């Protein structure tokens, strides 16, 4: 698929700030869209949280990775079976305001699991 | 100086005591072995600031929620004074607030070119820079709008009088054009209002601690444009201040300096800035100057401008709380000394 | 890596941060209004890893525009820099957790 990079709906402000200054969103004038959700942690409800990642994930066609960084339940739940098809939709958990403890990562928890 | 009594007597006073309280390189030290953000505030409330933070639980504390908490604090207290002396002074404390105001506007223009939101950009403004149309500048529809209710019943109009020529706005990037030309429109008056208005020795304190600025600004304006090219000297060369100490025999080549080079050789020119770009970042040996201007402006103990010293030492001072707070909560102790404030 | 990356990224955040306390103000909206066009992006790759065509994604910054930092103080093209490593450290990580799901 297309390149594209990485989104960061469900990593905090500080973190989506970071990488809107390293250039990772583009933006979509077909739709006025963006390739970064905004990180609205603490103000966007958990439904919206969760239809942004799918919309990102599923919806876009573009091989966007994903950022998930101390992401709230609304995607700890979704990451259960996003991890699926990892492309063009990829998953990731940076850092944000919440420490990025390896607990709560579905990433490391598989791959502990699976030793 | 005997006349400055007669009103700014008691802001005098008031200002005084405050100074009494800003924070000296002994109690950054002792906030520097705190190991803990909680441990932060548990020894900041020794300090000047007090309980002032002891609405939010601890795991609520963030590096962010302190900045704001206490430049909260200051802007409640830079607007008693402003509203607790009337006149010349008043007017100067204006012009004070007039360039956060100018910043918050910009921002507002942002925000208009694209409609996305308009009540969080209004709450995020941040509240020294408030005039009265602010909220009904907020609700502008397009640049049009703005751009009338801007030129009416609000400070901004006689800058995009002089600057702007009916909302030519879109083709021009914001913060690169439309706000630091507009500073600089800002910054001319001010400089004038002061040579007008201003008595001894306010007048030869404030006038070169704003021609410092507008070297700032500049200086900061020439190295941020040399990375592209399509900022044409000569809108460079308006965009410069064109008032200050460096003009112009520093500004002229600072205008048609072309990269890095240029800008070092422009610079270096003036005697107190060689060397100022070469080692280290700008910000600390900028803030150093403007800290050193301001320890000056207090030496003087009956001038107008002590209340820009006040606020710009105590704006730096929570910039440096701020930095503290960060490089103990985000680790990374080997730049916890970067701290500029001299006092 | 886990570990790794979380380093970069809090690194990635002080120095934005370091970048803000340059210029003021937080950068905020007008950082967020520069999402105009990416600077670092995600380049099609497939690299046969023992035999299986794994579909690691090479990390590649945009060599064309990187205005997204062109505002305020200088230290925003140092912040940048940074951000710009921690993004490459942390498509490294996602490129390596592809390869382990594929």
């Amino acid at each position: 698929a297309e390149k594209r990079t990485l989104i960061a709906v469900i990593a905090d402000e500080d973190t989506t700030t970071g990488l809107l200054l390293a250039g990772i969103g583009q933006i979509t004038p077909e739709t006025q869209e963006k390739n970064f959700f905004v990180y609205q942690e603490g103000k966007t409800t958990k439904e919206e949280i969760t239809d942004k990642f799918n919309h990102f994930t599923e919806e876009r066609d573009d091989i966007a990775i994903l950022l998930i960084n101390q992401h709230i339940a609304e995607n700890i739940r979704a990451r259960v079976d996003s991890f699926t098809n990892a492309f063009p939709a990829i998953l990731e958990i940076p850092s944000k305001d919440h420490p990025y403890d390896p607990e709560k990562d579905s990433v490391l928890k598989r791959v502990r699991k699976l030793f | 100086g005997v006349y400055f009594n007669i009103d700014n007597g008691f802001i005098e006073g008031v200002v005084r005591g405050y100074r009494n309280g800003l924070l000296s390189n002994n109690q950054y030290i002792n906030l520097t072995q705190c190991d803990t953000l909680e441990d932060l505030k548990l020894q900041l409330s020794s300090t000047d600031y007090g309980n002032f933070l002891s609405s939010v639980s601890s795991e609520s504390l963030t590096t962010s929620l302190i900045q704001e908490y206490a430049s909260s604090k200051l802007y409640h207290e830079f607007n008693y004074i402003r509203d607790q002396s009337s006149g010349s002074t008043r007017k100067f404390m204006d012009y004070i607030t007039y360039g956060y105001m100018i910043d918050n506007v910009a921002l507002m223009i942002t925000g208009t070119i694209h409609d996305r939101d308009k009540g969080e950009i209004l709450q995020r403004c941040h509240p020294l820079g408030w005039f009265d149309t602010l909220p009904t500048l907020s609700v502008a529809t397009d640049l049009e709008s703005l751009y009338e209710t801007v030129l009416v019943d609000t400070p901004l109009a006689p800058y995009f009088k002089n600057c702007f020529d009916t909302a030519e706005e879109l083709d021009d990037m914001n913060i690169e054009i439309i706000r630091n030309k507009l500073y600089k429109a800002y910054l001319e008056d001010f400089y004038n209002f002061v040579t007008e208005e201003i008595p001894e020795p306010a007048k030869e304190c404030m006038q070169t601690l704003l021609g410092f600025e507008a070297d700032r600004r500049s200086i900061n304006i020439a190295l941020n444009s040399l990375q592209s090219s399509d900022i044409d000297p000569d809108l460079k060369s308006d965009l410069l201040p064109n008032i200050g100490k460096l003009y112009p025999l520093a500004t002229f080549h600072l205008a048609q300096a072309q990269d890095f080079e240029g800008v070092r050789a422009a610079l270096a020119n003036v005697y107190e800035y060689r060397g100022f770009l070469e080692t280290g970042n700008l910000e600390d040996h900028f803030y150093q100057l403007e800290m050193e201007l301001c320890r000056d402006a207090f030496t003087q103990q009956f001038a107008i401008s002590t209340v820009w010293a006040w606020m710009k030492s105590k704006e730096q001072e929570v910039r440096n709380i701020t930095w503290i707070a960060e490089c103990i909560a985000q680790n990374q102790r080997e730049r916890i000394n970067n701290y500029i404030s001299v006092y | 890596a886990k570990q790794k990356m979380g380093r970069v990224m809090q690194t990635a955040a002080f120095s934005l941060a370091e970048v803000s306390y340059a210029t003021g103000e937080n950068i905020g909206y007008q950082v967020q209004e520069s999402v105009s066009t990416a600077r670092f992006k995600v380049r099609a790759r497939q690299e046969n890893v023992s035999g299986v065509y794994l579909s690691q994604f090479e990390s590649y910054i945009d060599p064309e525009i990187n205005d997204f930092r062109l505002t305020g103080l200088g230290r925003g093209g140092q912040q940048v820099q940074r951000a710009k490593e921690i993004y490459s450290r942390a498509v490294e990580t996602l490129v390596e957790l592809a390869s382990l799901q594929t």
